């Protein structure tokens, strides 16, 4: 119980009226953001690899490991800082607004954040209440004011509130010189329809009166005075302790299922890299245990290498193997993912099918990091008023039908009343004449003892002992509060678990009379289910912000309720019907493109590095690179970079028109299907097989005196060049075989990558370069191309490597 | 209203090929009918190559060359006896081969100064640190520096055909035209400081394992210094620990006589190169060439095998499709 003095006059110390929704300040932004970014395993590993390349050893420059890491870190920091600065601007708009305080018999113009608990606040018509106020008096003689609470429950209907009867006569300067009172009220809580308090109006008769206070006397922050000229109230709860602030949660970091799969793949490949390095180091020191294996007469060490401590040399050799094989974790993949996420998001904003003539606006992209999440939705939590209705929206029922045909569950979370919400659900055809409604409301339940009986009955004798379309669930806010506040101190007989069990096999769930935090709580409950369903919430009001921030991807509607939902959402669309195109076509395409990009990046880098690992068994495990340093540098920059980027931005494995007309195709990629264990193992074993084929085909080709008609001999650089040529052609042709949607851009990048590989090989190996310290590749490529047997071997190895893919193509397209 | 362009509306004209069993099945027959004859051709071409390999390491006591493993007199000579059962008809190529020699070791591969080997005046007097501990000797730079240069193979191999009167007929060997044209003529160059080579290497010293300096490798001025072809052939490091290096060319005669007639031959060996300290072996290889190079059955066998597998799988799929 908190005690509030009406005019801060004798007849505690609370927070101020300032609201905060940002997470950074100016001074701590860089430390906090860098600490959060480098707490991630990928960034930490990239930093460690860059440091090792700088300090110990590297086959290429440390620049090619430091610059991409800096780029990724800087891009992420800029995005997060801009979003937090937008939150700062919104907080500054909410604060700094003009409020009027009756300080000493006079109206004092102050700032909204400067309101104290226990001061008289004057609010005029059409003005939002700056804090939680107890209504003391109005202009009218009946002490009644009308209020709209659209920002709290999403409804435009007027609500009636009553002033304190002993203070209804206090107007003008009579509210300070004739008002000495104290209010005893509860601690702040988010219920939004429950208030317990008592006011003690002291007078000169020494006989103070006591009047109980209820929610009818409380003017909540965010509500608007309507049709009342002027009211007088006293602050009882101030910013971060008002019910609006207590129904706000704040956004946790949102990570896609594709990002989580990227993290898992990175962990697997980190284990692979460490295993390769450890095997190479162990075999190197077993090999060097022969005194002519280490330091033969023709390959002698310097004095420094001989006088280098053995343990330090072992550690350094392990690090050298690590940097030799580090390419199997590509930072170019992260760079390309950032680029593809940024560039591909423009299709949503360009899409003319999202353009609405009434508001002269199309779709809005706030985050480009969740494009692939639009193709993985499992649950849709929709607001009712202004989202499903305008009378429904243009194609609300048809959109719900398409979402059902896509395999999605649609639940309605509304701050509106049960009867109107249920009528809308019948109009939207979420509930049919055949649907049997199970009602967990205040009509069917009057105490917490009957609630458990209802839950048990809907479990064990109605629904589990069964016809999925047979049942629908209706629950109101108070019963949900009972469930969420009375299911503690238990794990097995969890009534929250029983409620979720009832919900999961109902054809639809209606949650009515919701508070803003309760929608987020429902979304969170669904998010914690077994199997980790992906959640989408959509709404048009400021009371949908909490569930929009809570869900995996939040959709704001550009309607008449303002722009708070749109500004806090990941994506914004004018109409609810646009969700069909946003998910079925855009999200499907985004998921398929990025999943293929991730798998292809890992596969092509394993194909790149495995022959280099195999080459250690034929040198002295000496960390000798199989390829030239320029080839190592531009494998991912110039030779195999653009085709996958063009694929991930243009590929339509299924046409957009087909994707829009067939919602059932959404279920093919339903549970992160393209990045599961099966596909991952397929890609990994294909890469391993192809790398083995590369290296050992070249090895068996080199079991001859000459591959030329002039009898001349090739060396280690030609060996590596042949392996690299087969590798580049194989990975490019694998992507080409995977391609189903060939634009002129795709033709250009795919064929020009190979043409540029040949042209660069000729140009780089054409001129004795006067600025490098070695000429190891002067005519290696040109000499290799003079060998007919080398051409034939390259062609045969390319065909052998692509044979499993061709065989899979012919098998999967028969019977 | 948004921009209704084909790129922005994701409706660019595309090809959209279809890959099905019925349209890809004939490739499993075309590939077979192309690969099998090519594989047979490669296999037949590789079988007609005439090759002989003679090991002269001398590790076994019964070897004409055990007396050269640990010698007393400096120049140890050994002759080995071998027979050519069939005449070598075309151009013949003489190779020496080394086993268990890691020319691909990382410390070995970097032990060179390519600016010095390209005839750069500053690099001639200041060889790179990468070619150490073979960089300086007696307070002078080493003119060819590095381990690769220092370890240059230096055995002398000559061939004699035993005539009808027991008189050995020497087979003429050519030391030119064995290296890559571009690394003889561009990559490897000599210092430009005049015309006499002994003066152009004024402030340098020879490799420590060298007997004579780099300007006494040959009397022919086009094969003398850094452009000596034996030196260049050695300096192009090998890919695998067992390798071959082109040594001499035995050109076919202007007449239609065999280049190496069948009979009895001698192998004059001046044993200078030790390999038994690291368990290596030394071979001499005589071989003929073709369009495919030397003798290697791998390419022909692999082409035949892949073509046959492709054809068999195509037949299996075609029979499956005709079950109806
Ligand atoms: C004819 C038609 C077909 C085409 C023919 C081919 C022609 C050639 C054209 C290709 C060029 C296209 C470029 C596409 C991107 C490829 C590069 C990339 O994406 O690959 C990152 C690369 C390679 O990485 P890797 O995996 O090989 O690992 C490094 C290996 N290791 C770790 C062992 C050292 O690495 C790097 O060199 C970094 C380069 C990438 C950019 C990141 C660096 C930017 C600098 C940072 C500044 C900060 C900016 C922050 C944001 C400011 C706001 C705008
Ligand atoms: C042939 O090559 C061998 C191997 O390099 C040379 O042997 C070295 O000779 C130098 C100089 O006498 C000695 O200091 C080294 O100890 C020798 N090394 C070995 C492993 O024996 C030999 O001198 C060369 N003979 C020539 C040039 O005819
Ligand atoms: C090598 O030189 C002569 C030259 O005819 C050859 O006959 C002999 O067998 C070999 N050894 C020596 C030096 O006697
Ligand atoms: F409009 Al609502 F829940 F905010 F139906």
């Amino acid at each position: 119980t908190r005690t509030v003095f009406v005019g801060n006059h004798p007849v505690q110390r609370f927070c101020d009226n300032r609201i905060v929704s940002s997470k950074y300040t100016l001074w701590n932004f860089l430390p906090k953001n860098l600490f959060e970014q480098f707490r991630r395993i990928a960034n930490f590993y990239f930093l460690i690899i860059f440091l090792v390349e700088v300090t110990v050893d590297t086959p290429t420059s440390p620049v090619t490991s430091g610059l991409p890491l800096f780029f990724v870190i800087t891009v992420t920091a800029i995005k997060q800082g801009y979003e937090d600065w937008l939150r700062h601007r919104a907080d500054n708009e909410v604060n700094k607004s003009t409020v009027y305080i009756i300080e000493n018999a006079k109206r004092v113009r102050k700032e909204s954040e400067k309101i104290k608990v226990g001061d008289v606040v004057e609010v005029q018509a059409d003005e939002t209440f700056p804090c939680d106020l107890i209504l003391l008096s109005s202009c009218t003689t009946d002490g009644t004011c009308y209020v709209t609470t659209a920002s709290l429950d999403g409804e435009s209907n007027c609500k009636t509130h009553y002033a304190v009867r002993d203070t209804i006569a206090l107007c003008t300067a009579e509210s300070i010189d004739t008002l000495r009172a104290a209010i005893e009220c509860e601690q702040p809580q988010p219920d939004l329809y429950k208030f317990v308090g008592r006011i003690n109006i002291y007078s000169n008769s020494l006989e103070a009166v006591a009047r109980s206070l209820g929610p009818e006397n409380l003017l909540l922050k965010g509500a608007t005075l309507k049709n009342t000229e002027k009211i007088y109230g006293v602050a009882v709860y101030t910013g971060m302790e008002t019910k609006m602030a207590l129904n706000y949660q704040g956004k946790s970091q949102k990570r896609s299922a594709v990002e989580k799969s990227i993290n898992a793949f990175l962990i697997v490949y980190l284990f692979i890299l460490l295993t390769k390095a450890a095997v190479c180091t162990t075999l190197k020191y077993v090999w060097q245990s022969t005194p002519y294996n280490d330091e033969p007469w023709y390959n002698q060490k310097t004095q420094k290498e001989r006088e280098t401590l053995k343990v330090l040399k072992m550690f350094t050799d392990f690090l050298s193997f690590m940097v030799l094989f580090n390419f199997i974790i590509p930072v170019s993949m992260y760079v390309t993912v950032e680029m593809q996420k940024f560039l591909g998001s423009f299709f949503i904003s360009w899409d003319k099918d999202f353009y609405d003539e009434e508001i002269n606006e199309g779709a809005l992209v706030n985050t480009s990091d969740l494009n692939e999440e639009l193709g993985q939705v499992d649950y849709v939590f929709t607001d009712k008023t202004g989202t499903l209705t305008e009378k429904l929206q243009d194609q609300a029922a048809e959109t719900i039908e398409a979402l059902h045909a896509a395999g999605l569950k649609v639940w309605v979370l509304t701050g509106d009343k049960m009867e109107t919400a249920k009528s809308t659900c019948y109009a939207c055809r979420l509930f049919q004449t055949n649907t049997e409604l199970l009602e967990l409301t205040t009509k069917t339940i009057e105490e917490s003892e009957r609630k458990e009986d209802r839950l048990h009955e809907l479990l064990i004798e109605y629904r589990k002992k069964l016809e999925h379309q047979e049942y629908g669930l209706i629950i109101d806010g108070s019963t949900l509060s009972l469930i969420l506040n009375s299911s503690q101190d238990s794990s097995s007989n969890n009534y929250k678990s029983i409620f979720l069990q009832i919900c999961m096999k109902c054809t639809a769930v209606l949650c009515c009379r919701m508070a803003p935090l309760q929608k987020a709580q429902i979304v969170r409950m669904v998010k914690n289910l077994k199997g980790s369903p992906i959640t989408l919430s959509i709404g048009d009001g400021a009371n949908d912000v909490s569930m929009i921030l809570e869900s995996h991807v939040g959709i704001g509607i550009k309607g008449k309720e303002g722009r708070q939902a749109a500004r806090n959402s990941d994506y914004s669309v004018p109409k609810f019907k646009h969700l069909k195109k946003l998910l079925l076509a855009h999200g499907h395409l985004y998921y398929v493109r990025i999943a293929h990009l991730v798998q292809y990046f890992f596969y092509k880098n394993l194909c790149f590095i495995l022959p280099q690992f195999l080459y250690q068994f034929f040198c002295g495990f000496s960390q000798q690179p199989l390829y030239d340093a320029a080839y190592l540098t531009m494998y991912n920059i110039c030779f195999t970079s653009l085709p996958i980027l063009a694929y991930s931005l243009l590929e339509q494995h299924i046409n957009i028109d087909t994707l829009t007309s067939d919602p059932r195709l959404y279920m093919k990629i339903s549970g992160n299907a393209m990045l599961q264990l099966g596909p991952f193992l397929y890609w990994t074993f294909l890469a391993a097989f192809e790398g083995t084929v590369f290296f050992f085909g070249t090895y068996f080709l080199f079991q001859t005196a000459s591959l030329e008609e002039n009898g001349k001999v090739y060396g280690n650089w030609t060996f590596g060049t042949i392996v690299f040529t087969v590798l580049v052609f194989t990975v490019t042709l694998k992507l080409a075989l995977d391609t189903r949607f060939w634009t002129w851009i795709n033709h250009f990048v795919i064929w020009g990558s190979l043409a540029f590989y040949v042209f660069f090989s000729f140009f780089w190996g054409g001129i004795i370069w006067p600025f490098l310290k070695q000429q190891r590749m002067y005519f290696v490529f040109a000499q290799m191309l003079s060998s007919v047997s080398t051409w034939l071997a390259i062609i045969l190895l390319i065909f052998i490597s692509l044979f499993p893919e061709i065989l899979l193509i012919v098998l999967k397209n028969v019977r | 209203r948004p921009d209704n362009t084909a790129f922005k509306q994701q409706r660019l004209p595309a090809w959209q090929p279809i890959l099905t069993a019925g349209t890809v099945l004939p490739i499993f027959f075309i590939i077979g009918l192309i690969f099998i004859p090519i594989g047979i051709g490669i296999f037949v071409t590789s079988n007609n190559i005439r090759e002989i390999e003679i090991d002269y390491t001398g590790t076994e006591p019964s070897s004409p060359c055990n007396k050269c493993l640990s010698p007393d007199v400096t120049p140890c000579f050994c002759t080995i006896n071998f027979t050519l059962e069939k005449s070598f008809e075309g151009n013949v190529f003489m190779y020496y081969g080394l086993s268990n020699f890691y020319q691909n070791h990382r410390r070995y591969v970097k032990s060179r100064d390519d600016s010095q080997l390209n005839g750069d005046s500053s690099a001639l007097l200041n060889p790179s640190k990468e070619c150490e501990p073979y960089r300086r000797n007696e307070d002078k730079p080493i003119a060819p520096c590095g381990a690769i240069m220092n370890s240059m193979f230096n055995d002398t191999l000559e061939l004699f055909l035993i005539g009808q009167d027991s008189y050995p007929i020497p087979i003429a060997l050519k030391k030119k035209g064995i290296a890559w044209w571009t690394d003889k003529n561009v990559k490897f160059r000599n210092p430009p400081g005049g015309d006499n080579l002994e003066e152009r290497f004024k402030g340098t010293t020879k490799p420590v394992n060298w007997l004579k300096p780099v300007y006494m490798l040959d009397s022919d001025p086009d094969n003398n210094g850094f452009i000596n072809e034996d030196f260049i052939v050695w300096m192009r490091t090998a890919a695998l620990p067992t390798f071959r290096k082109l040594y001499r060319l035995i050109e076919r005669k202007s007449d239609l006589h065999p280049t190496l007639p069948a009979g009895r031959y001698w192998l004059n060996v001046t044993y200078n190169y030790p390999v038994h300290y690291f368990d290596g072996r030394k071979r001499m290889i005589l071989s003929t060439i073709s369009w495919m190079g030397g003798k290697n059955p791998f390419l022909g066998i692999a082409y035949i095998a892949v073509g046959s597998i492709s054809f068999l799988l195509g037949v299996v799929l075609l029979v499956i499709n005709h079950k109806y």
